[PDB]
RNA sequence: AUUUUACCAAUUAAGAAGAAUAUUAUAAUAAUGGGUGUCUUAUAUUUUAAAUAAAUAUUUAAAUUCCGUGUAGUAAAUUUAUUAUUUGUAUUAUUUAUAUAAUAGGUGUAUUAUAUUUAAAUUUUAAAUUUGUUGUUUUAUAUUUAGAUACAUAUUUAUAGAUUAAUAUAUUUAAAUAAUAUUUUAAAAUUUAUUGAACUGUAAUGUUACAGUUGUAUGUACCAAAUAAAUAUAGUAAGAUUAUUUUAGUUGA
RNA sequence: AUAGGGCAAGUCCUACUCUCCUUUACAAAGAGAACAUUAUAUGUAAUUGUAUGUUUGAUUGGGGCAAUACUAUAUUUAUUUAUA
């Protein structure tokens, strides 16, 4: 009800059996007593480290920017991060590096995380422009569908005259007035709405959201997520080792599969998205944060057939990350390919965000070293990348022989002469007096 | 229309009005510690007395001031018990009195028995030693004293740094702006301003404390002591400040809604309290006793039943049909399996 | 006083709801009239005769 | 409605996805023809040529230097209707500035900067706009 | 509602009617200056959209815009200098809003430009050249990787050629062309040729 | 409907108009009027300043300069178009002209 | 449109057949019978009460030999601020009380005088300097309040002014 | 605001001021006739 | 670029009413928005749950997902009571 | 011997599969008119025609014109495709029934004005209509239910003038590129296609023939007929229109 | 008997309009005759019908504007115009 209408307090007694239960109900010794649940802070979801316990290696005090590592400790054999970081707005200036784990639950070595994508701090406006788009996406539009006036199956004619009968003047009463009638506006899955989202705006959010699951100590580092066997007893072995709470009740798991530090894939390993497909609360998910650029062909009413909601229409998947499987779920597991995958998506991104007085020092600093021009050695891949790049550099022989070289255009572009044809009010190439300009066909 | 205010006008009610309790110290702290680390009378009389006592002081009337404040003491020291704070309170004023009028060592005869006082009681309030560690600074500068003056005014720093909640003053006055649902006009609402220097004495006490320590130290010649003075001085304004804070919600017009008032005004808490109770460093007590769902590993640890048995993993598909149930016979077993010891 | 002097030459400056109620009332007595006058023209029996 | 209806049970009709109204349907050739807009942006004001627009008989005006070419701002009232026509298009989008009296190159060519005109390159940068291509060598209808 | 403002959405209703009209949803005697109207945007008529000198210069000094090569739409389109909105045909127009002095050469290809503009290129030292195109010539720069070859480009049409194509002050591209004189002398001469004034494979071999 | 306020006592109970020290209607227009004209007559009590091409409205601005486009051009003191849209003559001398 | 629909329904129980056995009959009842006792008691009953009042002490002042009128006026007369209600209820509790205080109207005893005006004393237009002292005006203030603090109740201060403005000399410290 | 202020105090002042003015056959306001003080039949005493 | 709309969750679906926006999804014609709601003065059901929106995580016999409730299948065993007690559903007496 | 005044009171917990191979949308793979209790006989069982149609189209320019009724190959057989009882109750969401009934043996008064018990006082519809604001006008027995749509908000990749009738000119400051919607009930309506002469009105000798730009007052108990389809300038008819405890300007210009 | 149970209605005079009638004019049918080209048509179609729709808002008027500026000269003038 509302706090200030009387009926907020008009019940006075009865809700109270007055006779305590024998089981559990008890007293208030005193402030020395610990009452469970008690906290002066409004706690919506009451949990402490035993109930959702956090993988990191601090518990996140104010005291700490991050729970996770700030130097890295000679301890373990500390990893770089895979493209070289610069702070952009947003970023929290601070170094973030974290433990990596291993199918046994014992850490392996230490990595470091790029602060434009674990770093860059939370914003609940961001946040729940991401948490929005998702639950409006995530709807059934199908069944939004509702019977209308012309749809109601009525004779078209006036049920009885104006005055004659003695009764309201109705006629052809397939209205809403009347229960087996219709609405003159009713809701359609065509009239429904899908919102555009922008590629913009869903990595700034994915990305607020992955720095907000690692400040809160959520976030782990796995080298490996595969299985002996692509069975359902094996996944749940592997979760029982590693400590994770894959139950209904228990706090969830979200899994960027990815690939290992070595090998990254874009595709889930077989065995252990095979293995996965269990009933209990356990998500898994790509290894990007970007989305295809959304568009809508039918942005006005063009194909009277369409029978999908209006706005986009190429939503993003549902095994995309988002807000709202991130907040769902508690623990979020990262492996190393997937953040080599972030890192090498985002680069670009974010040397174009930076201004241009750092713009212009990137290359003397060396974030700049482009492979194509022969700079440095190629970076490092995924397989289906490298498996392309290499198809790329075994068929680039072919194109040697013909003008139509891509990689090497217009190679006559400078020693041939351009005149210009009046007559044909034309202009054209010659290379030693012969026409080499193409007379466009129409 | 407009409001000349020519016939009496009832004050409005404002959540600034909220009667703040005033700071005290912990039980278990002792002030003696740190430093050397009812009969009738006529109250409401003797408290117009005390009024105008301050009244002198302010316009500089000490000695009508100390006369004033004798008649307080007497009564006061007549009616309440020993070690009281009222009557430590009185003992300070008359010790301000007895020094501006000139009688030194009196003052600081009377602020060493306030002081005593202070000690032997129990919880006592955070800004009356904070102003009786103030007053007596100022009877030591007085005498010449300047290094035990900067001592005090040192202590007293600490003292307030180590048992005062910077953000206390505000935590009913930081939503205030909210409240505001017009923009063109009545704005000065969304831009309400409560100075701390007036919400909180305490931090008026200290700031003053400080400020004649860095005269203190000025005079004298030193610039460590001053620095670091000042330094803390610029934090303890820059903790006020912080608590202070807030965003802006809200900013143009807004028609109804009246009702969101319950929400503008709650038990927002602090900044300060915020960042000490985190839900993680001040971790919440989760018995499960009193609760079903419990960790793999305590998994005996719940709300105890009579007879209970585990049916499955209530799989909702589980009533559609016969080759549904089939696709999850394995089901439970496995969660068993996966939930075993 | 007229029920809308604007609308006078549409609703004859008179209600609609008073002036259903005076159709009403009319149009129940003119088919009794129209009844009776079909009974009367084909034998006493409108569908019949 | 109620499930046990024959209504329902009966499949009388169904409808589609309605279809849309032309873009600038608003924007009115009559407009477009006595007037022009003009100004800055939140101070831009409609005018239109002043004078005495009728026909007289054939001796009637002589003197030309009474009739003078010259711009005066039409009435507040009706540019705030036509500029009214103007929004109507996108009513819940404060934030959207009224459509123009004449289409401009940004919004002649937003169209076919969006994703979808992107890859369409027979109307992309002004096609329409641009004087016709020359025509082959031989060309016949038949 | 239009006559009260927000009302609840209990009651109240009687007292608004011109709300429920509005929900159920001089220029007679203005002159008509041409048959177009005003500023009428005929099929044909140059209506460049503007670019700031201004603009560039700012781009130049960012670092957007390479002064070492010859800037042209497809530089400027690919630099993201501008976006695609503002590409229609005829393209763009240089203007020298606010800006006094060009401090370096640069070497610019417009479809036109004020001769403010044009002055302070050559007083700098640049050189600009307005290059008139037609929407086949603006497509093919913007795209050129759609055309392997070079296509024969259609030569602009009449208003084209009398206004900037040969138009000495705007160093049309085509006035050398219109100037000479053999191409009037005979067909031979018609067309005088022009030329310049004088691997990219990714994969490179590891050396240690 | 008619604006119902909350009452502070029964004095506005009895009062009809919300602001009974404001002008009725028709006063007000009056004195709306007279402050009007009064300030016209301030602003003209100094002639009409002839501002020159730049300062002209828009609709004036273009089509001037557009008719001394030539003269700009070609630089030569005693260069002036009659043009018909420019301020009208005042009729009087003025410390502008 | 908002009626007190379940805040009615809950006392439908007081009313009487159909209003009590039909929704709708018994919250209209219930309605009209609120906004009606509303309106009685924003604009009738004090008057009504208050002429009751005024009857009984008209009844009492009438076996006293006086009469309303002049027992207002005589009450103003004397400074008795005794409300019509509070005259009404001694009169009915305390006859002597009511009594007496028609005794005291009817008496030829003078009225209480008006109340004073602040005075400023001599000793504020006493020059002070002349030419570690009090000034005698503030002297005589802290007189006035504590002969004020001895009147209001038999405090165990003492009745000693001398002693009493003399009480910082107890504090003193002598050097 | 000033001007519209100004104006309203000076309507005000002209509208409240001159209650009754004197007959026209006397002395006509419109052609600036003003009729002087005729202390002539007047006393000195405090009536 | 324009924000998702918020009335467009799936968090309400409030009956028809005055006010709405083209794409706000309101209840079907001749459907109450609350199920339990048949009277103004229906009680909200103690212990029976209506899943909806999305398929339950957990389902008992005792709740409803897309069923009617009847006896024989929502209560099996009249003296038995079922609960969710560590993920599982687990009936005592 | 005889006998207990008159009047006044109230709705709630539901006994049992008397609710599911259910209701709606959803499948882009079938298809010569489905017809069981059917069950020879084919002079007697034939529907075809270059057109906006069970095939349904990504933008604001110019442009005929007395309210501009308006936008092109995007890939060439390229995946926007008219789908479909189960190899998941197909999947996903959505919706859902009024069969059923001990309820109390007397709180207020007892010569008449109306709930709150100290006696009194107060009290005697609501909504719309009526702008000469009513005493005009219309609706409402009651219980429960059904019943009506203008997106209250734009975080780094990012870049946005004008102006002439026209040529032309362009000294010279912004910006969150987004479109799809627009109460509800009701016009004497008109339009398309079709049937009716068992009533009635004629001709023929009960039956036959003639029918809605129409046959002979009427043409099957409302003749501007009947049946089927439709949401016309619903506008310059009218009615209805779901969310109390509120927080700022003018009351006849 | 009163209220309820549809009713600004009745007569009278004036004014305007509708229906209706008619023809020599207006629009407009359909149909047809005739004509051009060589028993079926195409292209025009001034007759007729008048079935049908109209047939008392005239500011789509009147006035005022009248090359020969500027400095200057001459003539004439219905008693101060006129012309170069
Ligand atoms: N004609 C246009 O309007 C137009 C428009 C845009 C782009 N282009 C490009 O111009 C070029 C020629 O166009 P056109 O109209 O003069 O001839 P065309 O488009 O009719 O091509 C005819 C033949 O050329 C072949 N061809 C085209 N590109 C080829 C290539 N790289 N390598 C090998 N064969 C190729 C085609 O397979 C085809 O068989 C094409 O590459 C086209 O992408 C042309």
């Amino acid at each position: 009800s509302s706090i200030f209408s009387p009926r907020y307090d008009w019940r006075t007694s009865g809700v109270h059996d007055i006779a305590p239960r024998d089981e559990g109900d008890f007293l208030y010794q005193g402030p020395q007593h610990v009452l469970p649940g008690a906290h002066p802070l409004p706690l919506h979801h009451p949990h402490n480290t035993i109930t959702r316990p956090v993988i990191s290696p601090y518990i996140p005090s104010p005291q700490r920017s991050h729970p996770y590592f700030t130097a890295p400790l000679p301890e373990l054999p500390h990893f770089s991060t895979t493209k070289p970081i610069v702070y952009t707005y947003g970023t929290m200036k601070e170094r973030i590096i974290a433990p990596v784990f291993n199918l046994k639950n014992e850490v392996i070595y230490t990595r470091e995380l790029d602060p434009f994508i674990f770093g860059m701090y939370p914003e609940v406006e961001e946040l729940s422009k991401n948490l929005t788009y998702w639950m409006v996406r995530c709807q059934n539009f199908a069944s939004k569908w509702d019977y209308e006036t012309r749809e109601i199956w009525r004779k078209a004619k006036k049920n009885w005259p104006n005055t004659g009968m003695g009764m309201p003047r109705v006629g052809n009463r397939k209205n809403h007035l009347y229960t087996w009638g219709g609405r003159t506006k009713p809701s359609k899955p065509w009239n429904m709405l899908m919102p555009t989202m922008d590629v913009k705006t869903w990595s700034k959010s994915n990305r607020m959201m992955l720095t907000l699951k690692m400040l809160q100590g959520r976030l782990q580092v796995v080298d490996r997520l595969t299985l002996e066997e692509p069975t359902q007893e094996c996944y749940l072995e592997l979760c029982r080792n590693m400590s994770w709470d894959v139950r209904h009740t228990g706090g969830g798991v979200l899994f960027m599969d990815g690939g290992s530090r070595i090998t990254p894939s874009s595709e889930f390993d077989r065995a252990f998205f095979f293995g996965s497909f269990f009933n209990g609360r356990n998500k898994i998910v790509r290894p990007t944060v970007l989305c295809d650029e959304q568009y809508d062909y039918n942005k006005t009413a063009a194909k009277q057939r369409m029978k999908g909601p209006k706005g986009a229409k190429n939503p993003i998947p549902i095994n995309r990350f988002n807000a709202y499987d991130a907040m769902k779920h508690d623990r979020l597991v990262i492996t190393e390919g997937a953040l080599m995958q972030l890192e090498d998506e985002l680069y670009e991104h974010k040397l174009q965000i930076l201004p241009p007085h750092i713009r212009n020092q990137l290359p003397e600093y060396g974030y700049l070293d482009s492979e194509a021009l022969g700079d440095c050695v190629p970076s490092l891949k995924t397989i289906q990348m490298e498996a392309a790049a290499r198809t790329e550099e075994a068929e680039s022989d072919m194109y040697k022989s013909f003008i139509d070289n891509p990689y090497n255009p217009w190679k006559d572009n400078m020693d041939a002469s351009y005149a210009v044809d009046g007559a044909d009010g034309t202009v054209q190439k010659f290379v030693d007096g012969k026409k080499v300009s193409w007379s466009m066909l129409s | 229309v407009t409001r000349l205010y020519t016939s009496y006008y009832t004050g409005v009610l404002y959540p600034n009005q909220l009667v703040q309790p005033k700071q005290r110290l912990p039980a278990d702290v002792s002030v003696s510690a740190i430093l050397q680390k009812r009969p009738y009378v006529p109250l409401g009389e003797v408290a117009k007395l005390e009024l105008q006592g301050d009244y002198y002081m302010e316009g500089g009337m000490f000695q009508e001031a100390l006369e004033h404040y004798g008649v307080v003491a007497k009564a006061y020291n007549y009616a309440y018990p020993e070690n009281h704070a009222q009557r430590i309170g009185i003992r300070i004023k008359l010790s301000a009195a007895f020094r501006q009028t000139g009688r030194l060592e009196s003052s600081l005869a009377n602020i060493e028995e306030v002081l005593r006082m202070l000690d032997a009681s129990t919880r006592p309030s955070l800004e009356l030693i904070c102003e009786a560690l103030l007053e007596l600074g100022i009877t030591r500068e007085a005498l010449g004293m300047k290094r035990e003056a900067t001592e005090a005014y040192e202590e007293a720093l600490e003292v307030v740094n180590s048992f005062h909640n910077w953000g206390e003053s505000h935590r009913m006055l930081r939503l205030l702006p909210r409240l505001g649902r017009r923009f063109n006009y009545n704005f000065e609402e969304k831009f309400v301003y409560f100075s701390p220097f007036d919400y909180d004495r305490t931090f008026a006490l200290v700031d003053q404390c400080l400020e004649r320590a860095e005269t203190i130290f000025n005079e004298i010649g030193d610039v460590e002591g001053a620095i670091r003075v000042l330094q803390q001085r610029k934090e303890m304004i820059d903790k006020k400040f912080f608590n202070m804070r807030d965003f802006a919600g809200r900013i143009h017009t807004m028609r109804g809604h009246w009702k969101r008032r319950a929400q503008h005004l709650t038990n927002a808490p602090t900044p300060d309290e915020l960042l000490r109770y985190s839900p993680t460093i001040h971790q919440v007590h989760r018995d499960f006793k009193y609760e079903l769902t419990a960790p793999i590993g305590r998994e005996k640890e719940v709300m105890p039943g009579v007879n209970r048995l585990v049916l499955d993993m209530g799989n909702p598909y589980r009533r559609r049909g016969r080759l549904s149930n089939k696709m999850l016979k394995d089901a439970d077993h496995k969660f068993a399996n996966y939930v075993r010891q | 006083p007229l029920f809308h002097p604007q609308t006078t030459g549409v609703h004859g400056g008179v209600p609609p709801r008073q002036q259903q109620r005076v159709m009403d009332a009319i149009t129940w007595k003119a088919v009794c009239f129209r009844r009776g006058l079909l009974a009367r023209r084909k034998g006493g029996r409108a569908k019949f005769g | 409605p109620k499930m046990g209806c024959e209504e329902i049970t009966r499949k009388a009709r169904r409808v589609q996805l309605q279809p849309t109204e032309y873009l600038a349907q608003h924007r009115m050739q009559v407009w477009q023809l006595r007037f022009k807009e003009m100004g800055p942006p939140f101070s831009r004001v409609w005018v239109a040529l002043g004078g005495k627009m009728r026909r007289r008989r054939v001796g009637r005006q002589v003197d030309v230097k009474d009739m003078r070419y010259y711009w005066r701002p039409i009435e507040p009232q009706y540019q705030r209707l036509y500029m009214s026509r103007l929004r109507i298009r996108d009513h819940s989008n404060k934030l959207r500035q009224p459509m123009r009296l004449r289409a401009t190159n940004a919004d002649i060519g937003s169209g076919s900067s969006s994703i979808e005109w992107e890859r369409a390159s027979n109307r992309k940068y002004g096609a329409m706009l641009a004087p016709p291509k020359r025509q082959d060598f031989e060309f016949r209808v038949v | 509602m239009i006559k009260m403002g927000w009302m609840k959405i209990g009651g109240s209703w009687k007292y608004s009617r011109g709300y429920n009209d509005r929900r159920r949803v001089r220029f007679m005697l203005a002159p008509r200056v041409s048959a177009g109207g005003p500023r009428n945007r005929y099929e044909g008529k140059l209506v460049f959209s503007p670019l700031r000198l201004s603009k560039l210069l700012w781009a130049i000094d960012t670092g957007r815009i390479n002064p070492n090569e010859v800037i042209t739409l497809y530089h400027l389109r690919q630099a993201n200098v501008v976006g695609e909105r503002e590409i229609v045909w005829p393209g763009f127009v240089l203007i020298s809003n606010g800006v006094r002095r060009v401090p370096y050469p640069i070497h610019i290809e417009l479809q036109n430009a004020s001769a403010e503009s044009i002055r302070l290129i050559e007083e700098a030292g640049g050189s600009f050249t307005c290059v008139y195109m037609t929407h086949e010539g603006l497509y093919q720069e913007l795209h050129p990787e759609e055309y392997p070859i070079f296509m024969d480009q259609e030569l602009p049409e009449r208003r084209g050629l009398e206004s900037l194509a040969t138009n000495p002050s705007k160093r049309g591209w085509l006035t050398r062309w219109y100037e000479d004189s053999s191409k009037y002398a005979h067909p031979a001469a018609g067309r005088r040729y022009s030329h310049y004034l004088k691997t990219l494979l990714p994969w490179h071999s590891y050396n240690t | 409907l008619v604006k119902r306020h909350k009452i502070t006592n029964n004095q506005m109970l009895l009062m009809r108009r919300r602001e009974p020290y404001k002008p009725t209607m028709k006063d007000r227009q009056e004195i709306a009027d007279r402050a009007k004209l009064e300030e016209f007559e301030r602003k003209n009590a100094d002639g009409l300043m002839f501002v020159p091409e730049k300062a002209l409205p828009p609709w004036q601005k273009s089509l001037a300069h557009n008719a001394k486009a030539l003269g700009s051009r070609i630089n030569f003191r005693g260069f002036r178009v009659r043009v018909a849209d420019g301020q009208d003559e005042p009729g009087f001398p003025t410390p502008f002209r | 449109h908002y009626r007190a629909k379940l805040e009615l329904d809950r006392i439908r129980s007081m009313l009487r057949g159909r209003a009590r056995l039909e929704r709708k009959v018994g919250l209209k009842r219930l309605f009209f019978l609120m906004r009606t006792q509303t309106r009685y008691r924003v604009e009738q009953q004090a008057h009504w009460e208050r002429a009751i009042v005024r009857k009984n002490v008209d009844s009492a002042a009438r076996e006293h030999g006086t009469g309303w009128q002049h027992l207002r006026n005589e009450l103003g007369r004397q400074n008795v601020m005794l409300l019509p209600r509070s005259q009404q209820l001694l009169a009915q509790y305390e006859p002597l009380a009511f009594r007496a205080v028609v005794e005291l109207c009817a008496s030829r005893i003078p009225p209480p005088p008006p109340p004073v005006v602040a005075s400023v004393p001599e000793e504020s237009y006493t020059l002070w300097p002349p030419a570690s002292l009090s000034h005698p005006a503030a002297r005589v203030e802290l007189r006035c309040g504590v002969e004020r603090v001895l009147r209001r109740g038999p405090s165990g201060l003492g009745n000693n002014v001398n002693e009493l403005i003399d009480a910082w000399k107890e504090f003193d410290v002598s050097p | 605001a000033a001007a519209a202020a100004a104006a309203a105090a000076a309507a005000a002042a002209a509208a409240a001021a001159a209650a009754a003015a004197a007959a026209a056959a006397a002395a006509a306001a419109a052609a600036a006739a003003a009729a002087a003080a005729a202390a002539a039949a007047a006393a000195a005493a405090a009536a | 670029p324009r924000p998702a709309p918020r009335f467009a969750m799936g968090h309400m679906l409030p009956h028809r009413s005055n006010v709405g926006s083209q794409f706000l999804h309101t209840q079907r014609h001749g459907s109450r928005s609350t199920w339990y709601k048949k009277h103004y003065f229906s009680l909200r059901p103690f212990a029976i749950q209506r899943h909806h929106g999305t398929t339950p995580r957990i389902l008992l016999d005792r709740s409803l997902w897309k069923s009617l409730w009847i006896t024989k299948l929502q209560l099996p065993d009249i003296n038995r009571w079922e609960r969710v007690v560590n993920s599982r559903r687990v009936t005592e007496d």
